[PDB]
């Protein structure tokens, strides 16, 4: 699972080599950065409930037709599975924040994304718009390096979906 | 591969949950002690050769049968293999120590190792001992280094020991 | 399972399983990335004698042969 | 007479026409390839590996 | 060739534009350095042979290059090499006066890399001969002009490598 | 024909069973002809 | 690899004989029904994606545990693997259907498959069910297609079913 | 075992791909062709007895010396093993006719042919001459596309032996 | 591979010297501006897809011949080839920007590239233009981002431009 | 790989000793008989094809089931494999005979061979017999060759036999 | 690969002829001098390291520019490459000397070598000199060894020289 720590260890191992000053300098970055990351994580964690309901709705407001009958934003089960899915994304964003890398996002959401979305007729556009909205609101929950971190990972998901 | 954070994340996910305030602060503490951790990993890297050498000298001091004909650290080829394994294990112990998790050690080094040695006729009890000696000297270095700020590294010395002890247990 | 689609002849359709234990040869210390010396290969019947030849050629010990397809 | 130098130029004058290691690789552009890094599937690898 | 001023004129001519305000800032700079570039150019000229008798000494001779098997072995080739050196120095002085490297491309670099490959002329050794003349030049011309002279020697040397 | 390269001694010695094949024609290898390098330079054709 | 003719030939050869007039006409009949067979294989190919998709939607409708954390079709990586396996099995079933013999299915797909899934922790009973759903929908398509000449395809629908049923049995 | 059906399936499988119109068109060829093939098969099947005795004899008539003592066309066992061998060839020809490809010939007679013939001092010339004779007589048992099929496979064996 | 420090080191070594106080402070300044540099690299990474997409839309808006039959961005594969090349070049430009040196760009991407395109019949002038458009948009993003501290990034915007301009020049 | 000298050396080393005067003269005798040994190996090489052929003719004379359909030396493909194995075994027996030690035979040929044949359905008793016939003919040739100096080769004929008998025993 | 006999054979064959009595006796003489040849090859093998070392010490004594920064035998990596090439060339010269023909030297070592060095920027004249020094010392050893029977080795010393001189000429 990709973190700064696992990456430097992987690179050492693959050259049959003890960790050296290059690799320990790298690790210090990840540790120095934890404070901002983890502040973003705590803010995204406690606002999760509303961030999810905000983004879910915004998917319907931007794609009005989704909420008409015969469509995929209609009925309790679609709308339920949607909230859940955005919640999955925010969850892995917090994990990536806490972990010090994109690993959790890469392993649990990115690997396989398109195949799944294509089989199930899920448009990435919705998910990008959910995330664009989450990005708008996270502008006033955080600032400075915690915001930059939150942004880094939200944007990472949006690029994964384009 | 896991580190101490990644481990937290996997357990959280299996609940379907954002990390508990419990788990958050456990990880905040790991960040708190991370400079000490870097010194501890650095202590091993900076003395790797001597740690292996000194463990070695002492292993064969105790077990003079290994360096007789018939013995598993004879002739030069076998001694070089034994010296190499000492390095490999010390290496994965240092990786675990940077990571705050034993998994890289268990998955890339310890998994299958005992059965390899038995297939080879390599005396596992002697290998376990060589690991115990590396532990003594490695920790020696973690505890008494060049102009590091004075403080308490016993938590980290314990954790390093458990990695040495995992390896020993797994192999004997 | 195995490698899957084989040659179209019937003599390519039969794949077998070999568990080995490769030994360090002589002459040289390997300092590269080493693997635990057990392993297993699944080889089709048409290939098999080159593969067993190079396995026993490099000081290897064939531990088991298994009929997995046939 | 053949191994004659400057006015003593002592020992840390650079050689005429300096080269700076990994420039013959940079001249041919084989820097990422000479030597190529070794990529290998470790046992029980993750997805990113 | 082109200089600072004609670089701007031709860039606007292809757009058929009269010179506009930002462009005129750029011309103001060139007239500000015009005094120092001229004083500096003179100094180099009369001290040229002295200057060239220091770059070779610190980067070429007392070496395998001047010994049998070396490319500047024989009075013929030694003469050709310091002849070349004079070209570089002289043209770099033109480029620096013009405030434009275009002359170094048109009349010096074009085909020169392959010409040297074809004769066997050692490229790396020639670059050191260029960067040694720069070192000497930067001392002689002073604070005023050091950075400005230097760049066209650096243009020459990354043109070969 | 394809199996002749992969079952050769040069593959089994160097790349083994888990190592992805990598470029070796730019350094020296044992039992090489010295034309093997400039041929590899002709085969190379740039990083892109 | 065998097809229905090749199978006949192998059995004849084991007797040391030219094909029996019995076997000849069994094969003449396969040629007789071959246009229908081509339509049947074409029915599956032409709706492969929907067959997998519809089977899938329904599998997870029934077994909502697979898509929870802890479940074998969670997260995206695992769902993609599961969708991929559904396709692989549907593919070898269509090959068997063109061939008139199950061997390609048994030899290239089913052989070892159960033990793979058990090693992985993949619930075989759920995989068996996904195969049963593919069968329902696939046969649906074999029976009700675009402007094919009207006739009786029940023999072929049965045979297709046995290939789906082989796979299910082999895996559960 | 090489048939049109196995070939197209092999080609699909190796690209991880469902059978498409290219592959089904191919299969139709094999099925459309079965009638001529199987007529050749039935004629070669019932005449087998005499086709074999005809070709066996022709090997001795073309290589008279074979039937003298100390030679390989002498005594019951050589002459018996000869009839058998030509019978094997005709058998696999009928199989190849019925199967829709050379598979049976490739797998049971061609693979290994020369090594065997070379160890046992069997000259291909005999076998070519057996087959040339069988080809002469099959000219009047069949005609049209059944003859073309019979010919295709007889000639295939003759090329395998040259 | 070089970065801006490594470059300094290579030039120092060719003199046989410890780094000049000149060179030391040039590098101290690079460390001084490194937070800005990280934001600049982050600006590109965070909008890579849109940078390529927007460059693309505009390239074909201008050069409608490329998307006609006969054109080098027709049919879908060629367009897909053209769309990553755009990605590949944007990628090596971002690497150069993290490094403070063009070498990775020149050595791994630009070296031989023109001659590749000419061999292929790919119109280099169109490729140069696609690079110019990526530059416009990329710098746009470097200059106007999400809640970054206000200051002057023009030095870095220039340097990024020269990497885009190197690529363009090298290819046209 | 071992030869008769190498074997001596390995046993000496396991004692930690220079070769015993016992072992020295045993090896002096091997050098004494080495011209005969070369003729014996040459006898096999010079008639390899006939040795295999004649063994073969006789194997199938005895076991006419192998050449019927259903039999393990039918069709051509299997007969060629069987002829090939006869050659492989005769080859490693000749290597052992040059070496004065069975190890190359046991390590490169006999190790695993029985289990291979059983997996394949190859009747090991028939393979053992084919080896017994090769032995008869091979020794025939070792004993009655072209203008070799007259003497006693029975010691070597025995030793060759034990290599044939090792193979037979190992396989049956 | 050719040796002196093989060369004879190739020339004979190009005439369509059995070897001339001329060529036969030239080869009988090579067999006549072969013990001396073996000593000559042995002289080089037995002192390979010193031959390279001594050549090396002297090369850099003369050409102190190679070991300055900017020089082609600086830093350690390049010196190791240069020492390695000295060994490679000495090795193929010894092979040619056992063979009585230069071909292995020309085909496996000298072919393309000059163009390699020029591509690399390796000064060929310095490499030629290193080869001249190896020659001096190698021949030294061929002429003055440990308890070899006294006689005249000048023919062989010449021939060895031409192999050293071929290499030098080919490279400079
Ligand atoms: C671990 C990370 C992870 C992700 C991200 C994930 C996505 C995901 N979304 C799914 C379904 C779904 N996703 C949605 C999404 C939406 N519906 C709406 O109202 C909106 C338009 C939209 C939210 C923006 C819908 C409606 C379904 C049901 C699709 C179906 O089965 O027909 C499914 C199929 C299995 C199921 O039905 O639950 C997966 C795997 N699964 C995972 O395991
Ligand atoms: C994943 C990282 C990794 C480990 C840990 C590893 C262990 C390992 N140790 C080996 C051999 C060996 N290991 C030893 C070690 C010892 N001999 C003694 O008497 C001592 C008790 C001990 C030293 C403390 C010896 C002597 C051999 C050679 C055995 C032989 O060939 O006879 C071998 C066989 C391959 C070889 O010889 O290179 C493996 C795979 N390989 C790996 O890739
Ligand atoms: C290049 C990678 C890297 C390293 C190695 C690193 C080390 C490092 N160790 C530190 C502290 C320290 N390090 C130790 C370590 C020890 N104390 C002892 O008495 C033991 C002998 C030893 C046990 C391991 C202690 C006690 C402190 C002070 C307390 C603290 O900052 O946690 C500090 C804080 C500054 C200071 O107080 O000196 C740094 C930056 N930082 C890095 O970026
Ligand atoms: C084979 C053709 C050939 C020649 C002749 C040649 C000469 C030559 N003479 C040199 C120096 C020199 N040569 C002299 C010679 C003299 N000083 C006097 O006053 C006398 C008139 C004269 C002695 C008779 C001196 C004093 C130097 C040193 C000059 C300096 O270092 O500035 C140098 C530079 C030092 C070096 O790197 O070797 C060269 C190349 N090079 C060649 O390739
Ligand atoms: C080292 C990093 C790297 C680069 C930069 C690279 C470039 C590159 N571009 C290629 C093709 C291509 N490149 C393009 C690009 C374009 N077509 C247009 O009309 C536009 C002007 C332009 C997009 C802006 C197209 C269309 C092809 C396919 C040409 C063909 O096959 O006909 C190919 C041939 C191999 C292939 O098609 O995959 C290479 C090697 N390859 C690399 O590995
Ligand atoms: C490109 C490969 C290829 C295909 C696909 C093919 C199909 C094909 N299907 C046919 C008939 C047919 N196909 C069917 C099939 C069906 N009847 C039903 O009611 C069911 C819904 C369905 C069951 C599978 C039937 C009943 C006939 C008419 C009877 C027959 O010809 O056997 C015919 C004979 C002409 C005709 O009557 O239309 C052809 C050529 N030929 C080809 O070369
Ligand atoms: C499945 C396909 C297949 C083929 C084609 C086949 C050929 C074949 N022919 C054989 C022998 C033979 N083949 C012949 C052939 C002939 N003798 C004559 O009178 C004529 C000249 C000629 C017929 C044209 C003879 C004489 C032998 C006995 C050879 C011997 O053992 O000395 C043998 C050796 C085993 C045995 O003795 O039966 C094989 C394998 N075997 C197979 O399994
Ligand atoms: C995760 C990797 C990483 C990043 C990305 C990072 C960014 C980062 N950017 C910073 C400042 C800044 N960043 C910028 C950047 C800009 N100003 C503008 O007006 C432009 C739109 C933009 C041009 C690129 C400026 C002006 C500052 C404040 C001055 C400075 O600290 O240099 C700071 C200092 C704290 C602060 O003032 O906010 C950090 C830590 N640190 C990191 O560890
Ligand atoms: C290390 C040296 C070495 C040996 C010894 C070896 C044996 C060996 N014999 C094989 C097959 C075989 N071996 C035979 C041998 C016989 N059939 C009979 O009926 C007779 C009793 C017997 C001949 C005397 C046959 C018929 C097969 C093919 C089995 C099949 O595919 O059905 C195979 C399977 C691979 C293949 O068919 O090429 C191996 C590995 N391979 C090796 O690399
Ligand atoms: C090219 C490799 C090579 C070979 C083959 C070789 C053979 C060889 N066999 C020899 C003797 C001999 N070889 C035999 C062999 C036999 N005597 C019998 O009656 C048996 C039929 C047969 C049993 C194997 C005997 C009895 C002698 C004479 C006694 C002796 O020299 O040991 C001799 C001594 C000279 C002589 O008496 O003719 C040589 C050189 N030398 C070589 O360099
Ligand atoms: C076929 C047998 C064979 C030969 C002969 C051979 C030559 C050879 N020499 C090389 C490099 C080299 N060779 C030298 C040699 C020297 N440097 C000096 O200054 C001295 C004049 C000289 C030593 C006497 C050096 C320094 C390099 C490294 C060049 C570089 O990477 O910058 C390389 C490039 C690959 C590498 O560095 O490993 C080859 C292929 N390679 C072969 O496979
Ligand atoms: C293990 C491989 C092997 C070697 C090395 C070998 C050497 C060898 N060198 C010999 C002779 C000799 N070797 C030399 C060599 C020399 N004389 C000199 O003065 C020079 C310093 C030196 C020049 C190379 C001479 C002069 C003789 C005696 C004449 C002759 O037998 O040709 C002889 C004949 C017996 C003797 O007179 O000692 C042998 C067997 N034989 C072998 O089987």
């Amino acid at each position: 699972m990709k973190t700064v720590i696992t990456e430097v260890i992987a690179s050492a191992d693959s050259q049959g080599r003890f960790l050296n000053n290059t690799e320990l300098q790298a690790a210090n970055g990840r540790f120095q950065r934890a404070t901002a990351s983890m502040e973003a994580a705590r803010a995204l964690t406690s606002n999760a409930d509303s961030l999810v309901k905000g983004a879910v709705q915004e998917v319907y407001n931007k794609f009005p037709y989704l909420t008409q009958p015969g469509q995929m934003g209609y009925g309790d089960t679609n709308q339920a599975k949607c909230a859940r899915d955005i919640s999955h994304y925010l969850r892995f964003i917090t994990y990536s924040l806490v972990a010090g890398g994109t690993g959790p996002l890469d392993d649990y959401i990115v690997a396989g994304l398109r195949e799944v979305n294509r089989t199930f007729n899920l448009s990435p556009s919705w998910y990008i718009e959910a995330l664009k909205h989450i990005k708008g609101k996270v502008g006033s929950q955080l600032s400075g390096q915690p915001l930059t971190e939150a942004n880094a990972y939200i944007d990472y998901c949006i690029n994964a979906l384009s | 591969m896991q580190d101490a954070f990644t481990k937290a994340i996997v357990a959280a996910d299996l609940r379907g949950s954002f990390l508990s305030e419990q788990e958050l602060n456990q990880l905040t503490n790991l960040v708190k002690e991370s400079n000490k951790r870097l010194d501890a990993v650095n202590a091993i890297t900076g003395n790797a050769a001597e740690i292996i050498s000194d463990a070695a000298h002492k292993l064969f001091a105790e077990q003079t049968d290994l360096i007789r004909p018939g013995g598993n650290a004879y002739p030069n080829r076998r001694m070089a293999a034994c010296l190499r394994d000492m390095e490999i294990i010390l290496r994965y112990v240092s990786y675990a120590l940077l990571a705050g998790d034993a998994s890289v050690l268990e998955d890339r080094c310890l998994n299958g190792l005992k059965e390899t040695y038995v297939a080879l006729g390599t005396p596992t009890r002697s290998v376990a001992r060589a690991v115990q000696l590396m532990k003594e000297t490695a920790i020696g270095y973690v505890n008494s280094p060049s102009g590091v700020t004075r403080g308490d590294c016993s938590a980290l010395v314990n954790e390093a020991a458990t990695y040495f002890d995992k390896a020993a247990a797994s192999i004997a | 399972m195995y490698n899957n689609v084989t040659a179209n002849t019937e003599w390519g359709r039969k794949v077998f399983k070999i568990t080995v234990a490769q030994f360090p040869d002589a002459d040289g210390l390997d300092t590269d990335n080493l693997s635990q010396s057990n392993y297993f290969v699944t080889v089709p019947l048409a290939r098999l004698l080159p593969e067993m030849q190079l396995i026993k050629n490099k000081g290897g010990k064939v531990l088991s042969v298994e009929p997995v397809v046939s | 007479l053949r191994t004659l130098g400057p006015p003593e130029g002592g020992m840390l004058r650079p050689a005429v026409g300096g080269t700076a290691e990994a420039a013959a690789q940079k001249q041919l552009g084989i820097t990422a390839v000479a030597p190529a890094s070794v990529v290998e599937l470790r046992p029980n690898a993750s997805e990113e590996d | 060739m082109q200089d600072a001023i004609t670089a701007v004129i031709n860039n606007y001519d292809v757009q058929g534009k009269y010179l506009d305000g930002a462009a005129l800032d750029k011309l103001k700079a060139y007239f500000t350095t015009g005094a120092v570039r001229v004083r500096a150019a003179a100094v180099i000229s009369s001290n040229a042979t002295t200057i060239i008798k220091e770059a070779a000494a610190k980067a070429l001779i007392y070496s395998d290059l001047t010994r049998p098997g070396g490319n500047m072995y024989t009075t013929r080739r030694y003469a050709a090499c310091i002849r070349d050196m004079d070209y570089f120095l002289r043209y770099a002085t033109y480029a620096m006066l013009a405030g434009d490297p275009s002359i170094l491309d048109e009349r010096v670099l074009n085909g020169l890399k392959e010409t040297y490959n074809s004769l066997g002329v050692p490229i790396a050794a020639t670059v050191g001969g260029i960067q040694a003349m720069k070192e000497v030049v930067g001392g002689l011309v002073g604070p005023d002009a050091a950075k400005e002279a230097s760049i066209y020697f650096d243009y020459l040397s990354s043109g070969l490598s | 024909e394809i199996d002749s390269y992969i079952d050769s001694d040069e593959y089994i010695e160097t790349f083994g069973e888990n190592i992805v094949p990598y470029f070796r024609g730019f350094k020296y290898q044992t039992n090489q002809s010295a034309g093997g390098f400039p041929r590899m330079v002709k085969l190379w054709g740039g990083d892109a």
